[PDB]
């Protein structure tokens, strides 16, 4: 299977430097293309840079020249993206990808450029067909993920998107929804990861 | 245009040798050079790319170079698997593409003298009017001699071929075959017929006389 | 999983036009830079054509320019090389491949442009004397002759004999057929007892001969 997997994002002072990696796997970057592509939240998706196979001729987007780097080592078969003097307006979600018509992606890395610190979330109960949640409090910068059960309860779950509260702070909620003939028996556990403060909070999740 | 010019055509050389392979550009083709392998009766199979980089897969005794035009294949200690040829390529672009003629890496024996047999044509192939006599130079070494045909004494021209085997993987030598054609006529009015090998300073001649058996 | 497969080679007259295949699988063609590279027997590589990707310009080595066209059907995910105004020394062993540094290639498949005729072989015995004049080894062997075109492929005994069994590279007669040897060489003594017999397949023709040699 052909795969990109990108590493390297997460919180960067405004006017500080990141590198984003892209490694790739079953195929030699050699021969292809690659291309970094960045959607800002909610936001459409826009160009940054290109590198050429063989040679690799570089191309950027205006608005990126002069501060991104985009380069690639064929002795790692990785290609990344120097990106120095970030500011508030490169804050994105940031793609790799290969060749023109992009047939395979990586998974995507979230690049936060903000001077409000990193703030592990709090984690709530949202306690007892019945439904059941972990309220997920009070977290900088995005983004947390949320499993039940380790990742075994996928069936009826809802992780909503965070809202901006007023404090300048994430919150969420991520719902599921069980038999209620299994409140006494099944125990119900959310597994909450915020990888930008390395704070993981697993919460069982009692009936009340 | 652009040449790819390979030394040696051919070596000689041990399993555990360190072989150097040179390709030189007519001009610069940057580091877009590649080199491959290939194996009798296989399709070739690619070892560097870039002039420098090892493609997946290839054991890392390969490595590519260069200094300017100049690119170098070494096999830092050959391996029985790596006989085989060589070839050097280009791809920078205007021939965009340029292969070098290929240096073929031979196993080193020590000299070996051949059996010679002589065969005359079988009466089967006579009755429709054509002679074939046939010399065969059987697990010698080097592979390098010169066979000429000889009938009733007069050296004969034009009316054979040889044929030379690969390198027998087991004694490490060649084989040869002369074919010498003639009308079924020409053949029945001469008697001597000869097959002259000569390796170095020895000539050998296996001979048989048409109608003594 | 990326596998090339060709396919259309075979023979035809002066001047006439073959059509090869390269059907390119696990990886879509679109994206790759596509080339025919040729093997005439005991030559070396000589590259044919190339074709870029995306867009698909073509480029040609100067001894094919004018007569081959190299092109790509993506919805069959598949390349092409037409062969036309085809010639002699066109005869040759054709390759597909994949990117300028080729990493992978195609099988490979023969291409005999000549004005003679398909037949199979004679097959002639290369008896052994009963006497040996060479120690106490016999050389023994068929001469494959007056085919058209190649391959073949030959065995002793039905593959029960190989060692020390010989079969030489075919030759291009001045009449257009080929002609090779195959020997084996055996103990003088075991001519009374054993019996050798080569195999000849010659699949254009769909013709095999099987010849028994006896010494003479
Ligand atoms: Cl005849
Ligand atoms: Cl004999
Ligand atoms: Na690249
Ligand atoms: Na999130
Ligand atoms: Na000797
Ligand atoms: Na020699
Ligand atoms: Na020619
Ligand atoms: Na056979
Ligand atoms: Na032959
Ligand atoms: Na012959």
């Amino acid at each position: 299977e052909v795969q990109l997997v990108e590493s390297g994002g997460g919180l960067v002072q405004p006017g500080g430097s990141l590198r984003l990696s892209c490694a790739a796997s079953g195929f030699t970057i050699y021969y292809s293309s690659m291309h970094w592509v960045r959607q800002a939240p909610g936001k459409g998706l826009e160009w940054v840079a290109s590198i050429s196979s063989y040679y690799g001729y570089t191309y950027y987007a205006d608005s990126v020249k002069g501060r991104f780097t985009i380069s690639a080592d064929t002795s790692k078969n990785t290609a990344y993206l120097q990106m120095n003097s970030l500011r508030a307006e490169d804050t994105a979600v940031y793609y790799c990808a290969r060749y023109y018509a992009m047939d395979y992606w990586g998974q995507g890395t979230l690049v936060t450029v903000s001077s409000a610190s990193t703030k592990g979330p709090s984690v709530f109960p949202l306690a007892p067909t019945a439904a059941l949640g972990c309220l997920v409090k009070d977290y900088f910068p995005e983004p947390v993920t949320v499993s039940w059960n380790s990742g075994a309860l996928t069936s009826g779950v809802h992780t909503f998107p965070a809202v901006l509260q007023s404090s300048g702070l994430y919150s969420l909620s991520s719902v599921v929804t069980v038999p209620s003939s299994s409140l006494g028996t099944q125990t119900y556990i959310c597994n909450v990861n915020h990888k930008p403060s390395n704070t993981k909070v697993d919460k069982k999740v009692e009936p009340k | 245009d652009i040449q790819m010019t390979q030394s040696p055509s051919s070596l000689s050389a041990s399993v555990g040798d360190r072989v150097t392979i040179t390709c030189r550009a007519s001009q610069s083709v940057s580091s877009a050079v590649a080199w491959y392998q290939q194996k009798p009766g296989k399709a070739p199979k690619l070892l560097i790319y870039s002039a420098s980089s090892l493609y997946s897969g290839v054991p890392s005794r390969f490595s590519g170079s260069r200094s300017g035009t100049d690119f170098t294949l070494t096999i830092s200690s050959l391996q029985p698997e790596d006989f085989a040829t060589y070839y050097c390529q280009q791809y920078y672009g205007y021939y965009p593409i340029t292969f070098g003629q290929g240096t073929k890496v031979e196993i080193k024996r020590t000299v070996a003298a051949p059996s010679v047999f002589i065969f005359p044509p079988s009466d089967e192939q006579l009755k429709s009017g054509t002679a074939s006599v046939v010399c065969l130079l059987n697990n010698f070494y080097p592979r390098e001699a010169k066979v000429s045909w000889y009938v009733d004494n007069a050296l004969q021209s034009g009316n054979s071929q040889e044929s030379v085997t690969e390198q027998d993987s087991k004694d490490s030598t060649y084989s040869l075959s002369s074919t010498l054609t003639l009308s079924k006529a020409d053949y029945e009015k001469h008697k001597v017929y000869a097959c002259e090998v000569t390796q170095g300073t020895t000539s050998v001649t296996k001979s048989f006389n048409r109608g003594e058996c």
